[PDB]
Protein backbone atom coordinates (compact mmCIF):
# COMPACT_ATOMS: atom_id res chain seq x y z
CA UNK A 1 0.00 0.00 0.00
CA UNK A 2 1.30 3.65 0.51
CA UNK A 3 3.29 4.45 3.06
CA UNK A 4 4.68 7.46 5.32
CA UNK A 5 7.15 9.28 7.61
CA UNK A 6 6.87 11.92 9.47
CA UNK A 7 7.98 13.94 11.71
CA UNK A 8 5.85 16.60 14.91
CA UNK A 9 7.80 18.92 16.88
CA UNK A 10 6.18 21.42 19.47
CA UNK A 11 7.79 23.79 21.43
CA UNK A 12 6.23 25.69 24.17
CA UNK A 13 7.90 28.71 25.85
CA UNK A 14 8.10 29.30 29.74
CA UNK A 15 7.56 32.64 30.79
CA UNK A 16 9.64 33.91 34.06
CA UNK A 17 12.73 31.56 34.09
CA UNK A 18 14.31 29.15 31.47
CA UNK A 19 14.33 27.23 28.61
CA UNK A 20 11.07 26.26 26.74
CA UNK A 21 9.72 22.97 26.74
CA UNK A 22 10.53 21.07 23.49
CA UNK A 23 8.90 17.19 22.26
CA UNK A 24 9.39 15.60 19.27
CA UNK A 25 7.93 12.56 17.79
CA UNK A 26 8.24 10.35 14.74
CA UNK A 27 6.08 8.42 13.04
CA UNK A 28 6.06 5.48 10.25
CA UNK A 29 2.34 5.11 8.95
CA UNK A 30 0.56 5.37 12.14
CA UNK A 31 3.06 3.57 14.72
CA UNK A 32 5.31 5.90 16.98
CA UNK A 33 8.25 4.95 16.54
CA UNK A 34 10.82 7.86 18.27
CA UNK A 35 10.72 10.61 20.57
CA UNK A 36 12.46 13.35 22.34
CA UNK A 37 11.57 15.17 25.37
CA UNK A 38 13.65 18.24 26.49
CA UNK A 39 12.29 17.48 30.50
CA UNK A 40 13.31 13.53 30.16
CA UNK A 41 16.16 12.55 31.94
CA UNK A 42 18.38 10.92 29.01
CA UNK A 43 18.60 13.98 26.63
CA UNK A 44 18.73 11.77 23.96
CA UNK A 45 16.42 10.54 20.97
CA UNK A 46 14.70 7.25 22.43
CA UNK A 47 13.24 4.17 20.56
CA UNK A 48 9.41 3.62 20.78
CA UNK A 49 9.17 0.62 18.61
CA UNK A 50 11.25 -2.65 18.28
CA UNK A 51 12.53 -2.33 14.95
CA UNK A 52 14.24 0.66 15.32
CA UNK A 53 16.40 -0.53 18.42
CA UNK A 54 18.41 -2.60 16.49
CA UNK A 55 20.10 1.02 14.62
CA UNK A 56 23.70 1.08 16.09
CA UNK A 57 24.97 4.35 18.34
CA UNK A 58 26.23 6.18 15.09
CA UNK A 59 22.35 6.40 14.37
CA UNK A 60 21.04 7.66 17.78
CA UNK A 61 24.28 9.95 18.25
CA UNK A 62 23.00 11.28 15.10
CA UNK A 63 19.51 12.05 15.50
CA UNK A 64 20.17 12.78 18.90
CA UNK A 65 22.56 15.70 17.88
CA UNK A 66 19.64 17.09 14.97
CA UNK A 67 16.86 16.87 17.25
CA UNK A 68 18.35 19.28 19.95
CA UNK A 69 19.21 21.97 16.48
CA UNK A 70 16.10 21.02 15.79
CA UNK A 71 14.93 22.69 19.55
CA UNK A 72 17.44 25.44 19.20
CA UNK A 73 15.72 26.63 16.36
CA UNK A 74 12.02 26.80 17.90
CA UNK A 75 13.77 28.53 20.97
CA UNK A 76 14.94 31.18 18.38
CA UNK A 77 11.90 31.14 16.37
CA UNK A 78 10.01 31.79 19.71
CA UNK A 79 12.05 34.85 20.64
CA UNK A 80 12.08 36.08 17.15
CA UNK A 81 7.79 35.88 16.25
CA UNK A 82 7.26 37.56 20.25
CA UNK A 83 9.17 40.34 18.25
CA UNK A 84 7.63 40.34 14.91
CA UNK A 85 4.15 40.37 16.88
CA UNK A 86 5.16 42.57 19.49
CA UNK A 87 3.97 40.45 22.16
CA UNK A 88 4.83 40.62 25.93
CA UNK A 89 7.59 38.71 27.44
CA UNK A 90 4.07 37.64 30.06
CA UNK A 91 2.36 35.00 27.83
CA UNK A 92 3.21 31.62 26.94
CA UNK A 93 2.84 31.00 23.16
CA UNK A 94 3.83 27.51 20.96
CA UNK A 95 5.56 26.79 17.65
CA UNK A 96 4.46 23.93 15.83
CA UNK A 97 6.35 22.30 12.83
CA UNK A 98 5.83 19.09 11.54
CA UNK A 99 7.26 17.69 7.38
CA UNK A 100 7.27 14.27 5.75
CA UNK A 101 7.28 12.41 2.46
CA UNK A 102 4.50 9.77 1.24
CA UNK A 103 5.46 7.21 -1.05
CA UNK A 104 2.97 5.13 -3.33
CA UNK A 105 2.94 1.35 -3.67
CA UNK A 106 6.06 0.90 -5.62
CA UNK A 107 7.55 2.73 -3.35
CA UNK A 108 8.22 5.78 -5.16
CA UNK A 109 8.06 9.48 -4.10
CA UNK A 110 4.22 10.58 -3.51
CA UNK A 111 4.35 13.57 -2.11
CA UNK A 112 6.07 15.95 0.43
CA UNK A 113 5.32 18.85 2.82
CA UNK A 114 6.78 20.69 5.72
CA UNK A 115 4.50 23.25 7.77
CA UNK A 116 4.64 25.86 10.78
CA UNK A 117 2.63 27.47 13.10
CA UNK A 118 2.49 30.17 15.88
CA UNK A 119 -0.14 29.66 18.31
CA UNK A 120 -2.16 27.35 16.49
CA UNK A 121 -2.57 29.14 13.16
CA UNK A 122 -0.81 28.76 10.56
CA UNK A 123 1.69 30.74 9.36
CA UNK A 124 4.18 29.40 6.67
CA UNK A 125 4.04 26.55 4.59
CA UNK A 126 5.69 24.72 1.82
CA UNK A 127 3.27 24.61 -1.15
CA UNK A 128 3.00 21.05 -2.93
CA UNK A 129 5.53 21.23 -5.85
CA UNK A 130 8.45 21.84 -3.18
CA UNK A 131 9.43 25.03 -4.56
CA UNK A 132 7.80 27.87 -3.04
CA UNK A 133 6.30 29.00 0.29
CA UNK A 134 2.59 30.22 1.21
CA UNK A 135 2.70 33.12 4.11
CA UNK A 136 -0.11 33.54 5.93
CA UNK A 137 0.40 37.33 6.96
CA UNK A 138 2.89 40.00 7.18
CA UNK A 139 5.43 38.47 9.89
CA UNK A 140 5.34 35.17 7.54
CA UNK A 141 5.84 37.37 4.48
CA UNK A 142 9.16 38.42 6.51
CA UNK A 143 10.24 34.76 6.98
CA UNK A 144 9.24 34.11 3.10
CA UNK A 145 12.24 36.19 2.22
CA UNK A 146 14.50 34.92 4.62
CA UNK A 147 14.08 32.08 3.06
CA UNK A 148 13.94 32.53 -1.03
CA UNK A 149 17.35 34.04 -0.19
CA UNK A 150 18.80 31.44 1.72
CA UNK A 151 17.22 28.54 -0.92
CA UNK A 152 15.81 26.68 2.48
CA UNK A 153 13.05 25.61 0.29
CA UNK A 154 15.67 23.64 -2.54
CA UNK A 155 17.64 22.28 1.04
CA UNK A 156 14.31 21.14 2.16
CA UNK A 157 13.42 19.62 -1.44
CA UNK A 158 16.70 17.01 -0.83
CA UNK A 159 15.60 15.84 2.15
CA UNK A 160 11.98 14.89 0.74
CA UNK A 161 12.60 13.52 -2.18
CA UNK A 162 15.90 12.12 -1.25
CA UNK A 163 17.15 10.96 2.38
CA UNK A 164 13.46 10.98 3.60
CA UNK A 165 12.37 8.64 1.45
CA UNK A 166 14.98 6.06 1.51
CA UNK A 167 15.11 5.72 5.17
CA UNK A 168 11.30 5.33 5.01
CA UNK A 169 12.17 2.15 2.77
CA UNK A 170 14.77 1.12 5.00
CA UNK A 171 11.96 1.24 8.18
CA UNK A 172 9.80 -0.31 5.99
CA UNK A 173 11.76 -3.38 5.36
CA UNK A 174 13.27 -3.54 9.26
CA UNK A 175 9.95 -3.57 10.57
CA UNK A 176 8.32 -5.22 7.90
CA UNK A 177 6.54 -7.92 10.39
CA UNK A 178 4.70 -4.77 11.48
CA UNK A 179 4.86 -2.11 9.17
CA UNK A 180 4.01 -4.00 6.32
CA UNK A 181 0.66 -6.17 7.75
CA UNK A 182 -2.66 -5.44 8.15
CA UNK A 183 -4.81 -5.69 10.79
CA UNK A 184 -8.59 -6.20 9.80
CA UNK A 185 -11.24 -4.54 12.20
CA UNK A 186 -13.00 -7.72 14.57
CA UNK A 187 -16.74 -6.05 14.04
CA UNK A 188 -19.96 -6.47 16.11
CA UNK A 189 -23.01 -5.09 16.79
CA UNK A 190 -24.72 -4.33 20.01
CA UNK A 191 -28.28 -2.83 21.10
CA UNK A 192 -29.55 -0.72 23.79
CA UNK A 193 -33.07 0.52 24.57
CA UNK A 194 -33.34 4.40 24.49
CA UNK A 195 -37.37 4.65 25.67
CA UNK A 196 -40.16 2.49 25.19
CA UNK A 197 -40.02 3.34 21.18
CA UNK A 198 -36.59 3.92 20.40
CA UNK A 199 -33.47 1.54 20.36
CA UNK A 200 -29.74 2.34 19.82
CA UNK A 201 -27.68 0.31 17.46
CA UNK A 202 -24.12 0.58 17.96
CA UNK A 203 -21.92 -0.62 15.05
CA UNK A 204 -17.93 -1.75 16.66
CA UNK A 205 -14.66 -2.02 14.66
CA UNK A 206 -11.60 -3.16 16.98
CA UNK A 207 -7.83 -3.52 17.00
CA UNK A 208 -7.20 -2.57 13.54
CA UNK A 209 -4.38 -1.29 11.68
CA UNK A 210 -3.91 1.56 9.87
CA UNK A 211 -6.44 3.85 11.30
CA UNK A 212 -7.81 4.56 8.41
CA UNK A 213 -11.17 3.59 8.35
CA UNK A 214 -15.03 4.16 7.52
CA UNK A 215 -18.35 2.77 9.13
CA UNK A 216 -21.96 3.78 7.30
CA UNK A 217 -25.34 3.23 8.20
CA UNK A 218 -28.17 1.84 5.87
CA UNK A 219 -32.05 1.71 5.81
CA UNK A 220 -33.81 -0.74 3.54
CA UNK A 221 -30.52 -0.87 1.03
CA UNK A 222 -29.85 3.36 0.80
CA UNK A 223 -27.55 6.20 3.04
CA UNK A 224 -28.45 7.32 6.71
CA UNK A 225 -27.28 9.92 8.66
CA UNK A 226 -29.75 11.15 10.02
CA UNK A 227 -29.82 10.40 13.82
CA UNK A 228 -26.34 8.17 13.51
CA UNK A 229 -23.41 9.37 15.44
CA UNK A 230 -19.96 8.34 15.00
CA UNK A 231 -17.11 8.99 17.39
CA UNK A 232 -13.50 9.82 16.07
CA UNK A 233 -11.23 7.21 15.54
CA UNK A 234 -9.64 6.21 18.92
CA UNK A 235 -6.54 4.56 19.82
CA UNK A 236 -6.41 1.18 21.68
CA UNK A 237 -3.11 1.92 23.38
CA UNK A 238 -1.89 -1.20 22.25
CA UNK A 239 -1.01 0.34 18.64
CA UNK A 240 -4.61 -0.94 17.29
CA UNK A 241 -7.33 1.73 17.02
CA UNK A 242 -11.59 1.63 17.58
CA UNK A 243 -14.07 2.99 16.37
CA UNK A 244 -18.20 2.83 16.38
CA UNK A 245 -21.19 4.08 14.96
CA UNK A 246 -24.79 4.69 16.37
CA UNK A 247 -28.30 4.76 14.87
CA UNK A 248 -31.47 5.63 16.58
CA UNK A 249 -34.16 3.44 15.51
CA UNK A 250 -37.67 2.57 16.07
CA UNK A 251 -38.14 -1.01 18.74
CA UNK A 252 -39.22 -3.54 16.54
CA UNK A 253 -37.49 -1.93 12.86
CA UNK A 254 -33.89 -3.20 13.42
CA UNK A 255 -33.58 -5.75 10.41
CA UNK A 256 -34.23 -2.77 7.86
CA UNK A 257 -30.84 -1.64 8.92
CA UNK A 258 -27.25 -2.80 8.09
CA UNK A 259 -23.70 -1.29 9.10
CA UNK A 260 -20.88 -1.26 6.39
CA UNK A 261 -17.41 -1.65 6.91
CA UNK A 262 -14.24 -0.48 4.63
CA UNK A 263 -10.66 -1.20 5.80
CA UNK A 264 -7.16 -1.64 3.61
CA UNK A 265 -7.39 -5.12 5.67
CA UNK A 266 -10.53 -6.48 4.28
CA UNK A 267 -10.69 -7.89 0.78
CA UNK A 268 -14.33 -6.82 0.75
CA UNK A 269 -16.25 -4.41 3.02
CA UNK A 270 -18.20 -6.04 5.68
CA UNK A 271 -22.02 -6.07 6.29
CA UNK A 272 -23.69 -6.76 9.79
CA UNK A 273 -27.04 -7.09 10.91
CA UNK A 274 -28.78 -7.10 13.98
CA UNK A 275 -29.79 -10.44 15.62
CA UNK A 276 -32.23 -11.84 18.42
CA UNK B 1 -4.07 32.82 20.97
CA UNK B 2 -7.20 31.12 19.87
CA UNK B 3 -8.57 28.44 22.36
CA UNK B 4 -10.25 25.52 21.30
CA UNK B 5 -11.94 22.41 23.82
CA UNK B 6 -11.01 19.60 24.64
CA UNK B 7 -13.18 16.41 23.52
CA UNK B 8 -13.32 13.46 25.63
CA UNK B 9 -13.47 10.10 25.00
CA UNK B 10 -13.35 7.34 28.07
CA UNK B 11 -13.27 3.55 26.84
CA UNK B 12 -11.53 0.45 27.57
CA UNK B 13 -8.70 -1.41 25.85
CA UNK B 14 -10.60 -4.51 25.61
CA UNK B 15 -14.12 -5.21 25.91
CA UNK B 16 -14.91 -5.29 29.41
CA UNK B 17 -15.65 -7.99 31.42
CA UNK B 18 -16.57 -7.90 35.95
CA UNK B 19 -13.41 -9.00 37.64
CA UNK B 20 -10.97 -9.32 34.58
CA UNK B 21 -8.28 -6.60 34.09
CA UNK B 22 -8.02 -4.28 31.62
CA UNK B 23 -6.74 -0.69 31.01
CA UNK B 24 -8.74 2.59 31.21
CA UNK B 25 -8.31 5.27 28.74
CA UNK B 26 -9.13 8.55 28.37
CA UNK B 27 -8.02 10.22 25.13
CA UNK B 28 -8.42 14.00 24.54
CA UNK B 29 -8.17 15.94 21.69
CA UNK B 30 -8.83 18.47 19.77
CA UNK B 31 -7.34 20.95 22.52
CA UNK B 32 -5.09 24.44 22.60
CA UNK B 33 -2.57 25.32 23.60
CA UNK B 34 -1.63 22.13 25.18
CA UNK B 35 -1.40 22.36 29.14
CA UNK B 36 -3.87 20.80 29.94
CA UNK B 37 -4.36 18.36 33.51
CA UNK B 38 -5.92 14.88 33.24
CA UNK B 39 -6.72 12.47 36.09
CA UNK B 40 -8.45 8.88 36.39
CA UNK B 41 -11.14 8.55 38.87
CA UNK B 42 -12.47 5.52 40.52
CA UNK B 43 -15.42 6.13 42.69
CA UNK B 44 -14.23 9.85 42.67
CA UNK B 45 -10.88 9.39 43.77
CA UNK B 46 -7.62 9.82 41.99
CA UNK B 47 -6.06 7.05 40.57
CA UNK B 48 -2.01 7.66 41.11
CA UNK B 49 -0.03 5.48 38.91
CA UNK B 50 -1.36 6.87 35.37
CA UNK B 51 0.73 7.50 32.35
CA UNK B 52 0.26 9.53 29.08
CA UNK B 53 1.73 9.13 25.25
CA UNK B 54 4.00 11.87 23.95
CA UNK B 55 2.05 15.24 22.97
CA UNK B 56 1.40 15.50 19.27
CA UNK B 57 -0.99 17.10 17.02
CA UNK B 58 -3.61 16.96 13.49
CA UNK B 59 -3.67 18.46 10.68
CA UNK B 60 -5.45 21.43 11.86
CA UNK B 61 -2.42 21.89 14.75
CA UNK B 62 -4.98 21.07 17.53
CA UNK B 63 -3.64 18.54 20.07
CA UNK B 64 -4.55 14.90 21.69
CA UNK B 65 -2.81 12.73 24.27
CA UNK B 66 -4.25 9.64 25.61
CA UNK B 67 -3.78 8.88 29.37
CA UNK B 68 -4.35 5.13 30.39
CA UNK B 69 -4.04 2.37 33.74
CA UNK B 70 -4.69 -1.22 34.17
CA UNK B 71 -7.81 -1.33 35.76
CA UNK B 72 -10.58 -4.15 36.92
CA UNK B 73 -14.52 -3.09 35.80
CA UNK B 74 -16.68 -4.32 38.87
CA UNK B 75 -20.70 -4.46 39.21
CA UNK B 76 -19.91 -1.50 41.79
CA UNK B 77 -17.03 0.98 41.26
CA UNK B 78 -17.53 3.95 39.46
CA UNK B 79 -14.79 5.32 36.73
CA UNK B 80 -14.88 8.44 35.47
CA UNK B 81 -11.64 11.31 33.63
CA UNK B 82 -11.34 14.43 34.81
CA UNK B 83 -10.34 16.92 32.59
CA UNK B 84 -9.33 21.04 32.97
CA UNK B 85 -8.30 23.11 30.98
CA UNK B 86 -8.00 26.86 30.52
CA UNK B 87 -11.45 26.87 28.12
CA UNK B 88 -13.05 25.35 30.53
CA UNK B 89 -15.12 26.86 33.46
CA UNK B 90 -15.32 24.02 35.48
CA UNK B 91 -13.05 20.63 35.42
CA UNK B 92 -15.29 17.98 33.12
CA UNK B 93 -15.97 14.26 34.68
CA UNK B 94 -16.77 12.15 32.06
CA UNK B 95 -18.09 8.69 33.18
CA UNK B 96 -17.14 5.26 31.98
CA UNK B 97 -20.10 3.58 30.22
CA UNK B 98 -18.92 -0.20 29.12
CA UNK B 99 -21.50 0.40 26.16
CA UNK B 100 -19.54 3.47 24.90
CA UNK C 1 15.84 9.65 10.25
CA UNK C 2 15.55 13.68 10.53
CA UNK C 3 16.25 16.51 8.82
CA UNK C 4 20.26 17.25 8.73
CA UNK C 5 21.73 20.37 8.26
CA UNK C 6 21.30 24.50 9.02
CA UNK C 7 17.52 25.03 9.53
CA UNK C 8 17.41 28.72 9.18
CA UNK C 9 15.51 31.26 11.83
CA UNK C 10 11.69 32.53 10.78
Amino acid sequence: GSHSMRYFFTSVSRPGRGEPRFIAVGYVDDTQFVRFDSDAASQRMEPRAPWIEQEGPEYWDGETRKVKAHSQTHRVDLGTLRGYYNQSEAGSHTVQRMYGCDVGSDWRFLRGYHQYAYDGKDYIALKEDLRSWTAADMAAQTTKHKWEAAHVAEQLRAYLEGTCVEWLRRYLENGKETLQRTDAPKTHMTHHAVSDHEATLRCWALSFYPAEITLTWQRDGEDQTQDTELVETRPAGDGTFQKWAAVVVPSGQEQRYTCHVQHEGLPKPLTLRWEP
Amino acid sequence: MIQRTPKIQVYSRHPAENGKSNFLNCYVSGFHPSDIEVDLLKNGERIEKVEHSDLSFSKDWSFYLLYYTEFTPTEKDEYACRVNHVTLSQPKIVKWDRDM
Amino acid sequence: YIWLGFIAGL
